[PDB]
């Protein structure tokens, strides 16, 4: 099961 | 840009036996950036409808993909990888040989 | 045992040629499980393996929801990073992300992982605290500056702590018939002729799950590190792994030279010599 959170760099 | 080479290892899934139905396997590895032509060929012939897995990496980032066909060896017939790469000025060609 | 999930993600800019493909794949230990590639016909997250395809379509729509987020998100990081390194946008570059988790055989976090690579450099690395950063350079550092003010770190550890956790346990005893099976390797040594001085011996495991494993010759129980090829390990096909090691053998030395495999499904390290 993945990771849903999304970080710009 | 830093790139790095493709190791290559051309060999069977299980030993091999003349006139029993294997798997030709050719393993890239160690590969750096991901773009890579492999081909693999009988009788200095490219085989059609060959398979690979896809793009992943080792710890080191590195990249690494199995391209992979059904073949039955012979005592004549010759086969071998051929690999692309940026890294190399012309395409590498790595014979099979049933021993390694 | 001890187990461990996986996802990488790899994106790669062609500039000229349409927008930058995707190619992700999750893991648990050696066996793939699930694929998507925004360069398929109807990009999906696929199954790969047999004890994921009993999750149900509010599975499959989720995986798949996040994979197109992250193709996304991926080409305005690839954008970004153009700026971060002052470069021009005529060439091809990749980003590449991995995280999971380790668990111990009791099911407890032993380890998580959050990293990316910029040109197969190391970029930014969530530490093993899951709290604080390692930028490799000035560009990484603007990232981290915003990840710290964020608290991008702290969502990061909720995950690795609890999810990641959980569904690798959920995986492990779905799949307990092959992920926790280890499959022994089948043990050989050969010999091959190179001149009237000398030949190879070659000591092969094949057949073997999981991949990790380690094969070494001796001369007169000395290790032959230095005089020892081993190649990588390398997929079967079947699931299962390959190795061999050589040393070159001066002739009549054979039965000096010993090879040694340890591995997972072996209750013991096994000692094998040519045998003419």
């Amino acid at each position: 099961r993945r990771l849903p959170i999304f970080s710009r760099l | 840009m830093i790139q790095r080479t493709p190791k290559i290892q051309v060999y069977s899934r299980h030993p091999a036996e003349n006139g029993k139905s294997n798997f030709l396997n050719c393993y890239v590895s160690g590969f750096h950036p991901s773009d890579i032509e492999v081909d693999l060929l009988k009788n200095g012939e490219r085989i059609e409808k060959v398979e690979h897995s896809d793009l992943s990496f080792s710890k080191d980032w590195s990249f690494y993909l199995l391209y992979y066909t059904e073949f039955t060896p012979t005592e004549k017939d010759e086969y071998a990888c051929r690999v692309n790469h940026v890294t190399l000025s012309q395409p590498k060609i790595v014979k099979w040989d049933r021993d390694m | 045992g001890s187990h461990s999930m996986r996802y990488f993600h790899t994106s790669v800019s062609r500039p000229g040629r349409g927008e930058p493909r995707f190619i992700t794949v999750g893991y648990v230990d050696d066996t793939l499980f699930v694929r998507f590639d925004s360069d398929a016909a109807s990009p999906r997250e696929e199954p790969r393996a047999p004890w994921i395809e009993q999750e149900g379509p509010e599975y499959w729509d989720r995986e798949t929801q996040i994979c197109k987020a992250k193709a996304q998100t991926d080409r305005e990081d690839l954008r970004t990073l153009l700026r971060y390194y002052n470069q021009s946008e005529a060439g091809s570059h990749t980003l590449q992300n991995m995280y999971g988790c380790d668990v111990g055989p009791d099911g407890r976090l032993l380890r998580g992982y959050h990293q990316d690579a910029y040109d197969g450099k190391d970029y930014i690395a969530l530490n093993e605290d899951l709290s604080s950063w390692t930028a490799a350079d000035t560009a990484a550092q603007i990232t981290q500056r915003k990840w710290e003010a964020a608290r991008v770190a702290e969502q990061l550890r909720a995950y690795l702590e609890g999810e990641c956790v959980e569904w690798l346990r959920r995986y492990l005893e779905n799949g307990k018939e092959t992920l926790q099976r280890a499959d022994p390797p089948k043990t050989h040594v050969t010999h091959h002729p190179i001149s009237d001085h000398e030949a190879t011996l070659r000591c092969w495991a094949l057949g073997f799950y999981p991949a990790e494993i380690t094969l070494t010759w001796q001369r007169d129980g000395e290790d032959q590190t230095q005089d020892t090829e081993l190649v990588e390990t390398r997929p079967a096909g079947d699931r299962t792994f390959q190795k061999w090691a050589a040393v070159v053998v001066p002739s009549g030395e054979e039965q000096r030279y010993t090879c040694h495999v340890q591995h997972e499904g072996l209750p013991k390290p096994l000692t094998l010599r040519w045998e003419p």
